This record gives structure tokens, C-alpha cells and sequence, in this order.
RNA sequence: UCUGAUGGAGGAUCGAGUUGAUACUGACGUGCAAAUCGUUCAUUUCAAUCACGUUUAGGGGCGAAAGACUAAUCGAAAAG
RNA sequence: AUGAACUAGCCCUGAAAAUGGAUGGCGCUAAAGCGGA
RNA sequence: GUCAUCUAAUUAGUGACGCGCAUGAAUGGAUUAACGAGAUUCCCACUGUCCCUACUUGCUAUCUAGCGAAACCACAGCCA
RNA sequence: CCUUCGAUGUCGGCUCUUCCUAUCAUUGGGACGCAGAAGUCUCAAAGUGUCGGAUUGUUCACCCGCUAAUAGGGAACGUGAGCUGGGUUUAGACCGUCGUGAGACAGGUUAGUUUUACCCUACUGAUGAAUUUUAUUAUAUAUAUACAUAUAGUAUUGUGACAGUAAUCCAACUUGGUACGAGAGGAUUAGUUGGUUCAGACAAUUGGUACAGCAAUUGGUUGACAAACCAGUGUUGCGAAGCUAAGUCUGUUGGAUAAUGGCUGAACGCCUCUUAAGCCAGAAACCAUGCUGAUUAAACAAUACUAUCU
RNA sequence: UUUGCCUCAGGGUGCUGUAAACAUGAAAGUAAACUUUACGAUCUGUUGAGGCUUAUCCCUAGUGGUAAAGUGU
């Protein structure tokens, strides 16, 4: 018979199977739809999760109970050292999907890039990408002309530079960033110009821009159905334990349905979250990356004492409004929105007044070590 | 940046950090951390706590 | 007349005994229901600062007892975050008795009143002495 | 008649031990165990508890009575 | 060549149930359906 | 059952009413202080019983070396 | 009385999922005895949601209240090797009535052991080879070739068939005291700010947590101080880190349609949305988009380097 | 897997809350000598001290180390 009382099901069936992700790197399922009018541009980037802080900003929402007050917002810091563009891939449309015509490489690729091709780079003799980089410019241009002739989707292979980060991992993270923009010829030329140089975050994104983040959630091993699906605990009197689903199906069908919550892996899932706004693109060069016009204090983003479990952000970075899936040191893919957003929130110009850099270990009371020593005075 | 002052300790509270407690009489207190809130809620006087700025000033030590 | 309360941490579920903090005659309010609470299977209806609740009086004037009457929370002991960046809380839970329309049954409010409640209910703010 | 001591009665009270077994309808339930384990609980000057000895034997015994018990066997034991 | 009223073939409405589903299945309409020869 | 009371709300509780299916006097009637691991309703205190779960400790589980059963079994083991 | 009496665990609730539509609300329509507001009848529609409590073992009921709504049902009266055991339904016992009696009682009451999964499958997660009578949406300098091409190892970047899929509802204010109305009242739609329920994350802050760590302290013990130690974590404050919600962040737009309203337009000189041909607009539905998986395709591509090799 | 990493140390950042020792130092008071000597919970100074801080905190071309090369193709 029917349920006495209705209530919605536990968890979403759209994120099944809740199995471990194939890879650690976030992977774009689909790039934003190409608009032929816009000039050619990159659509994606990759950084590493450094940590989180909070900022103070002035709201500009008329009719909102906040409006003219200064509110505190949680922000995630993503260390975005420039990538290197190393290759070009052309895709053509076939009834069986996208088919690669060819991928052409740059003349020089870093050992950081070549490391990704090895499980034991240290004891190998690093012969990868050694004799295929001496191809003549004639055949390179032939392949490029064929790509321009027949391909409809252009992507640029680019790789991160983990040496610029505090990461222990040395092999770079490689992906392909789809070039959205003008004609095929314009895309080809756009990527050919910067076929070997650095790609900073500033070229890909702008401040106050809404983006999407693709990354693998924090892992938790096997978790019970209570913590994995949110099912209700059984009463205290339950004979064989209470942390389980009581009925895992009706008598018929004489099977367990795939919609029934069970124990299993929790976390380490691939998630693509939409609409994280960029609050600031901090530059490696400047000494006041964490300063504001209402702060005028000379300070950088890294909190007093380092980013816990991460290190120090010595490179370009971006300050993302809100939270982002993954642990510290996790590679995080940033993607342009599938269609440009025109909402008030997406179009707003954030003007932050203060960026916190107190210690995130313990309860820090100082923004700078100079301030701490000034307050305490001389010691033993 | 305009910081406030703790009521138990004298430490400066930067924005987005502390917590407020307003008493039965309606007068407000600001506490930097859960520790200071804990002591103030057990009604420990900061004057008798050796590490506090109140104690330091009271023993002419600053 | 503007009901954009902005979410406040839910304290005071159904069955809470709070003070009256007004001169209506009642001494405490026993929360019976929370206005606007929808449907959720085992969820207890719970109230926040500006919320209107249904309550009965368990101590006070007999003409106030043994009846269902409206109340508005004014002081909440559960710490809640206001967007300036800090957390705040009172010690007692307290609400005043009001007409369904929202106007106070009494004439004065004893202790402080949260600013969130005050801007939601103007005549209650006018009756209030200290707004915090 | 009242007040203070003294005195040390009672199938008096609390409570370890002993003797039991209220609840968790806990554990265990292919047990450590054909009745145990943990916590909780009842009981302790008396109709109290224990030992050994001794008497009552099967349509019989014995029963502060549940058809209880009478060698893991009882609305008629066990053996042939 | 007009207007009616009947008649009876096929078709349609009347025709709502619980796992996903059954002219046996695919499918079939210049039938691979219906009534004949 | 009806009327009160208890609650915001009472097939519960208590107090009354009594043409009582089918109450009633050692088949004992009515009432009772004290007593109860007896049944029941309410109140204060209290709390993870619950809103609504989270974190944590031991012993298992888990992997390993060693040791090593049993129940069950026509044949077997995807569905409409 | 067909199947089960060499046993299919017999009420309810709790938990959890799925399904139906005879739709309660939400979407978009048609009618009205339809001015407005509210409402009633009715269509397409099952995407989303259908609550907190008092009494009762209860289903049902009936009240209190919130709600947008508190619709009705199925799945062995879904669900007892999932629980619970209040009821029913053994043995103790009490009452009433019946019986000479032993005893009976859809009459009431009280107390009364809830066993087993390590097997197969299903489901949930986790490793993983092998795959030629196999595969190909090409490969070759405006030009041939299936009479062809394809080794294998590592490794990266991809393709993405197919399967799953997700958001939902509300309030306040403005439009507006406007349209409408004799007044009384009083919208729709759009916009703004919020919020519920749900989903996916996260820990800057707040809170929780403690067999990191410091400190205090009771009893005991080492002659004392110091250092400790024992008390199944001795007990207390605070308590980083890490987990964590009660805390924080995020949650699209296209196509093609249904109902319905229409266009042109015969049949049928007129008329007719077509109950012919030919068209249009159109819904929380549908299919995509987006998201998750893809040893779900025993799938495949491009690349890098190489194995005496050819 | 040798501009790496592990280790310990130094530094940072925090947590706790001022270590041991010493003082013709204080201390409610007490007792014992012909104005000093003993006992004393506790307090003070040196002392925001001391301890701890990655084991899943941060920095350092700081110390020491970085091991046999076994299997498959």
C-alpha cells in the first residue's frame, strides 16, 4: 500500500554512480558554445586550491535589507601560475562524434611537461618528445593547413607549471582549452602566435566575471548510508544497529532497485559547479595583492603563517567568491560560462574594502607579523 | 580598516572574526575568540588572568 | 511593510518556553507553531528573531491563559550571524504578544530588541526602548 | 501535664557480602554457557542464609499453590 | 438535383491502475488489417 | 456515555451522574495511614528520546602468518 | 475453497524506494448563474510537493495548528533473518456474565524468550585481464584505394554510443488602492528583495568534537623538592589540526508538442481551426542542452617513445 | 627518488598560561632569644615565562641520509 506520509527521496540520482573519479584532474564535459563574432579567446584555465579567507565588501543592492552596509564573504584562493601553451588539436564533426584530425606540437616542451608521460621519470632516460620535435616547418604548416581546411573545433594543449607552486608533484597537468571565437583561420593564427609562450590568468578571465569550476571533491572512503545519503537514523532500540535503511525495497520486484541508498564510496567525486564570481585577480608582480583602497597596507594574499596544508602563494591567483570542491593542493579547472550571464549579480562590479590575512591556524588576531611584533614588543 | 576592541581582552577585532554577547541589561560585549567568550561567560575577571592586558597594566608591566 | 527578513539561524522549535518581555500580563510564551512553516516530514517548526509564532501563555493573567495567541520573537539565545561579520546572541529567549496583524497587545517592551525584529515590525520598534 | 538526657525495642530503614532476578524486552543467541555476560534492580535480625546428615518414591511423594518440583525428563519420573 | 428521415459496414467517442510490455515479437497502411473469391 | 476539570487540541487521567448488557456485602461491600523491582495520569527537575545529527575511545570487523568449523544443498541461480 | 497445514512469520507504526491517476496544490487552457475579488465545472498534464501535534495499539476517526496543498491509491493488506511488540494470539492472575462442575466468553484487565546469512542472485561501492572472421563515417600529393587498412607495449590527451539526471514552491513590496465596481472591496502580468523544501559541495568565520598539547586538582605511591606514575580516558578548564551543521557557497536555455485558440480553405454557391488537403501560436509534460558514469561500446581516436626489427 | 625527498634543527604561525631555581623578598598569624632566628596555604621578581606546535601546518642549496637491485615485456 501507499506511504503514510510522503517525503522526497534521499539524495540525487543525477550524480550516480557515486564511485571514485577516474582521474584527479577536473575534466570539462563540454566547452561553452562557440560564437563566431567574438575574437578568438581561451575558455578554460587550471589552478590549485590554496585555501580560503574572508573579505569585506560594500553591497549595492537597492531594496535589499543590506544595501549600503559592508558584509563579510568567504572566498577561495586559487593559485594560478601561468600555463604554457604547447600544442594544437583540431576536431572535425562526424556522425560518430568529434574526430581528431591531428595534433601538432611546439618546437620545445618543458621537462615538466614531459614528466607527465612517465611513471618513473627519475630512472628513465627521458626520451619522450625528443625526435618528433625536429619535424620540418613544411609538414607542420601542411598539417596546420589541413586543420584549417577541415576542422571545426580548435583546442590548445596547455600545461601547468607545478614548480612555481609549493606542490611536491613535479609532472605538469595537461589539458586542452577550446579556442572559442572567430573563424577557423583566425583561431589557428591566434593559437599559433602564442604556441610556446606563457598563458596568464589575466588573458583568460577578468575581474567580476562569473565562471564555473570543475574539480574532484574531497575523498572520504566508504561511508555509511546515513552520512552518504542523509537517511534518517533508526530508533535507539534497533536490534542489529540503527545506522541503516530499514526497508530496501518492496517484495516485488524481487530485486533491489538502483534507487535505494546503500553504503559505499563518499567523496572523491567529479563536480562541475556553476557561477563562482571572481572577486580579484591578484598578480605575482605586485606587493599589495591583498591590499584594498580602504586598507592601503602593504600585504600579500598568503595569510600570516602560510596557507595551512598548502604553502605560500607566490604566483598569480584569483579570489573566488564562495567555496570550491576539493582539498588543498587540488587541481581546479576554471571554465567560462556555457552562455554569458547577464544577471545583476553576474554584471555587478565588486568593490572590496578588506582582505583578511590573519593566521588561519588557530584564531589569529594580526594581519601581519610586523603588526604582531609591534604589539608584543621585545621578548626574551 | 576600522577594527573594534575586545571586551574581555583588549585585542583588536578585525572584521568578520569575533562574536557579540548582549546582557540582560542590554549592554553589548565583543569577544575576539571562543576562549575569551568562554572565560567571560564563566564570569572570570580578566584582572586575575596573568596573560591579559588588564593584568599587565594592573601590575604596571606594559 | 517589507518582509525580506534575511535568513536567521533557527532557534526555538515548537515546545519552547520563552519570556514575554512586555507588559501584557503574560510571564512566558509556549511556542505552538511558527507562521509560514511548510512541510517537512519530521522537522519541528522553529522560529527566528523576526518570526511570528503561535503561542499560549503558561504564566500570567487568566484572561491571557488557555488560549491560542500570536507572538513575535524579540530576543534569541542562539547565536546568529549578521552579515557585518560577527555573531551575536542574548541570554533569554523572549517575544511579545501581538495581534494577528502584528500590533502589540501590551504597551511597552521590557528589555532590548534585536534590530532584525525592529525593522520588520515598526510599531513594535516604536514600543521598544533599546534596540540592539 | 511538659522539657532534657539516658536506654536500646522492632518479622524498623539505608547498604556491601550472601541470597535472588526488576529493566534494558542490552549483549549473546553456529553462545564462554542446552540460561551465560554487563549495567540496573530486590534482599541483609529474621517466616533469614549455608553445609553435612536424615526422612517422604511414581497414580506415589512434596507443594506460603505455579500443575510447581521429584537428577537438562513431569497435566503422571526414569529403566527394562 | 436538390432537402430530409431511416438503415448498416468499417472508423471515431464513450474506454481510468498501479515494476517496463506485449495482435507471440518485429513490424505492417498500393497491408503483412477487415469481408470475400 | 453525559457534565466538569486537566491541554492549543484528550478514544487517556481525575471528579461527578446512574433504569447498572452483566455492581453489591466473609464469592465479602465500602474505606483506608504505612508499605510495593505491582498497574495508571499529570507536574517540576533533567536530559541526544527527538528537531538532526556530528565528533571521539576501547573491542571486533579489515589485510597478513598460523589454525580452522557448521547450518544448508534435486539441479541451479538476470529480467518483462 | 483452486494453491500452501514434513509451516509462505499473522495488526499497526517507524524506515525506504518505486509505481498509478480517478489531479489536492503548482503550469498552461476552456465554461460559468464570470464586473472585480473569491469561487465552481472542466481539459492537457504525474515534472515537483503533499506537514507539526493532543487522545487512541490502532487502520479509520476527531480536534489543535502551519500550509500552496495538507489528493486518492498499488507494490504478497509493499516492507518482522529491517526494527519495535502497544494490540491480537499459549501457559500466571483478576472482574462481570454463563455453567452443578471441569470450564466458556468478537466481554474487560495485568504480566508475558521476536532465532540464523559466511551461500546464489539483486543492489552498493572496489580490483581486473582477455577480446581477428574482429573493426573501419578513411587513408594516400584538383588527383587512387575495401582486391584496402589494422603489430604490440608503456603513457598522455581526447571522442562519447548508451544509461542516469534536478530543482521546487511561497511571501512581501512596486505596478496600484490601479483596472473593475454604485460602493464594499480589489486584481492579472511583469519587476525587486527575500524565504521554504530539495540537491551538490565547502570550513574563511561561529558552534560541536578530543586517547595532539598545555594547565589545574582529589585519593594513593616513590623519604622530601623536582619528576612522575596508578584510578579500564581519575576529574576538571582551555583546546590547535582534522572532521563536522545548526554554519557558508552554488543550483541553465533550446527544440518539438499536448490542451486550447487561430490562419487559409473546400466538402456543402454560404459557412467552416481540418469533424479534408495545407499552415500558426502554444504547458511544471516530452526530447535535447547542461551535469554524472561510461570493463554501461567485451568501443574508439590523435600523440610521445620503444621491442633486433622490416 | 639528488636544485627532489626523508630526517632533525633553526625560523614562522599558533595552543596553553607565567616553568624549574633563587631572593636580611611578601604573607593571616604563630614561638624563641637577648632589636634577630624558625614555621607558613598563598603571592611577587627574574617570567607574555616554560612546555608543545604535523604526525595530514608553513619556510630554509641549514644537519645527516637517500638503501640490494629483484621481476615482466
Amino acid at each position: 500500500s501507499h506511504r503514510k506520509f510522503e517525503r522526497p527521496r534521499h539524495g540525487s540520482l543525477g550524480f550516480l554512480p557515486r564511485k571514485r573519479c577516474k582521474r584527479l584532474r577536473g575534466k570539462i564535459r563540454s566547452f561553452p558554445k562557440d560564437d563566431k563574432e567574438k575574437p578568438p579567446h581561451f575558455t578554460a584555465f587550471m589552478g590549485y586550491k590554496a585555501g580560503m579567507t574572508h573579505i569585506v565588501r560594500e553591497v549595492d543592492k537597492p531594496g535589499s535589507k543590506l544595501h549600503k552596509k559592508e558584509i563579510v564573504e568567504a572566498c577561495t584562493i586559487i593559485e594560478c601560475a601561468p600555463m604554457v601553451v604547447v600544442g594544437i588539436v583540431g576536431y572535425r564533426e562526424t556522425p560518430k562524434g568529434l574526430r581528431i584530425l591531428s595534433t601538432v606540437w611546439a618546437n620545445h616542451v618543458s621537462d615538466e611537461f614531459r614528466r607527465r608521460y612517465y611513471k618513473n621519470w627519475y630512472k628513465s632516460e627521458k626520451k619522450a618528445f625528443t625526435k618528433s620535435l625536429n619535424v620540418p616547418e613544411a609538414t607542420k604548416n601542411c598539417l596546420l593547413k589541413r586543420i584549417e581546411k577541415y576542422c571545426t573545433v580548435l583546442r590548445a594543449i596547455c600545461h601547468t607549471q607545478p614548480s612555481k607552486t609549493p606542490l611536491r608533484m613535479k609532472k605538469a597537468h595537461i589539458m586542452e582549452v577550446q579556442i572559442n571565437g572567430g573563424s577557423m583561420k583566425e583561431k589557428l593564427e591566434f593559437v599559433k602566435e602564442m604556441l610556446e609562450k606563457n598563458l596568464p590568468v589575466s588573458t583568460v578571465f577578468n575581474p567580476n566575471e562569473m565562471i564555473d569550476v570543475i574539480s574532484v571533491t574531497k575523498g572520504h572512503g566508504t561511508k555509511g548510508v546515513v552520512s552518504r545519503y542523509g537517511v534518517k537514523r533508526l530508533p535507539r532500540k534497533t536490534h542489529r544497529g540503527l545506522r541503516k535503511v530499514a526497508c530496501i525495497g518492496a517484495w516485488h520486484p524481487a530485486r533491489v532497485q538502483f534507487q535505494i541508498p546503500r553504503h559505499g564510496q563518499k567523496g572523491y567525486f567529479h563536480r562541475t559547479e556553476r557561477n563562482k564570481k571572481i572577486y580579484r585577480i591578484g598578480l605575482k608582480t605586485d606587493k599589495n595583492s591583498a591590499s584594498t583602497d580602504a586598507d592601503i597596507t602593504e600585504k600579500k594574499i598568503t595569510p600570516m603563517g602560510g596557507f595551512p596544508h598548502y604553502g605560500v602563494v607566490n604566483e598569480d591567483f584569483l579570489l573566488l567568491k564562495g567555496c570550491v570542491a576539493g582539498t588543498k593542493k587540488r587541481p581546479i579547472t576554471l571554465r567560462k560560462n556555457i552562455v554569458p550571464q547577464v544577471s545583476r549579480d553576474a554584471l555587478a562590479q565588486v568593490s572590496l574594502k578588506f582582505i583578511d590575512t590573519s593566521s588561519k591556524i588557530g584564531h589569529g588576531r594580526f594581519q601581519t607579523s610586523e603588526e604582531k611584533v609591534k604589539y608584543y614588543g621585545p621578548l626574551k | 580598516v576600522k577594527t573594534e576592541a575586545c571586551s574581555f581582552s583588549e585585542y583588536r577585532i578585525y572584521p568578520g572574526r569575533g562574536q557579540k554577547y548582549i546582557a540582560r541589561d542590554g549592554k553589548v560585549y565583543f569577544y575576539l575568540s571562543s576562549k575569551f567568550a568562554s572565560l567571560a561567560l564563566q564570569k572570570k575577571k580578566a584582572a586575575k588572568l596573568r596573560w591579559t592586558q588588564t593584568w599587565r597594566r594592573n601590575n604596571k608591566k606594559t | 511593510t517589507l518582509k525580506n527578513k534575511m535568513r536567521i539561524t533557527l532557534s526555538l522549535p515548537v515546545g519552547a518556553l520563552i519570556n514575554c518581555c512586555d507588559n501584557s500580563g503574560g510571564k512566558n510564551l509556549y511556542i505552538i507553531a511558527v507562521q509560514g512553516f511548510g512541510s517537512c516530514l519530521n522537522r519541528l517548526p522553529a522560529a527566528s528573531l523576526g518570526d511570528m509564532v503561535l503561542a499560549t501563555v503558561k504564566k500570567g493573567k487568566p484572561d491571557l491563559r488557555k488560549k491560542v495567541l500570536n507572538a513575535i520573537i524579540c530576543r534569541q539565545s542562539k547565536a546568529w550571524r549578521r552579515h557585518e561579520g560577527y555573531y551575536i546572541y542574548f541570554e533569554d529567549n523572549a517575544g511579545v504578544i501581538v495581534n494577528p496583524k502584528g500590533e502589540m497587545k501590551g504597551s511597552a517592551i521590557t528589555g532590548p530588541v534585536a534590530r532584525e525584529c525592529a525593522e520588520l515590525w515598526p510599531k513594535l520598534s516604536s514600543a521598544a526602548s533599546a534596540i540592539v
